[PDB]
């Protein structure tokens, strides 16, 4: 690494400057974590309900797929353990909704 | 903000 | 405010621990955003391509509605501008990608 | 890492 790169750096937390999860034609749930450890200690992962998406008719056509929409997230993990005021910045990988795509398929 | 949290909207929250 | 709840905290930034938008019937386009103020500095938005959603013909159905997902994330500003070492907490609200979802449309 | 950016698919990166 580079010597110059501050190690440590000063951070002031004070913050200052319908659903489509059911009507999608991929609709999605959402699934809680909690980590006292993390700031945020809550996030919250979507899983796509189906594997195909959903038609006109309400059903289920397995000639699309559902697919999650993906991006890494900033949190601040607690370093060392249980610190109020010492942490280590960290990625997530989340899934924050569903898409419906259209599937690889060749025709051979 | 001690408590740092998303709600299931994508939005975030002091609890 | 609470005056023990720290002001500034130390944040170690050394972190340690096909595509969709093309292929999506709500298809979106990547809009590039840049600020050296920021960090980190490059961040990118979706932009939904159409107002409906792509049909099995390839063509927009606009009996259906393309809309962003979106969802805040965290970022450091820097504070005072310019500091290498002490920056501000923020919040971004970002769009991910795009969903299809049926329209609010009343049958009165 | 001095710069730390997104790239277009929702990925950070050390530049």
């Amino acid at each position: 690494g580079d010597k110059n790169f501050p190690r440590t750096v000063m951070v002031n937390l004070n913050i200052h400057n319908s659903d489509y999860y059911d009507r999608s034609t991929s609709p999605w749930n959402l699934h809680r974590n909690e980590d006292p450890e993390r700031y945020p200690s809550v996030i919250w992962e979507a899983k796509c309900r189906h594997l195909g998406c959903i038609n006109a008719d309400g059903n289920v056509d397995y000639h699309m797929n559902s697919v999650p929409i993906q991006q890494e997230i900033l949190v601040l993990r607690r370093e060392p353990p249980h610190s109020p005021n010492s942490f280590r910045l960290e990625k997530i990988l989340v899934s924050v909704g569903c898409t419906c795509v259209t599937p690889i398929v060749h025709h051979v | 903000c001690w408590v740092l949290e998303y709600d299931m909207f994508g939005a975030l929250h002091c609890r």
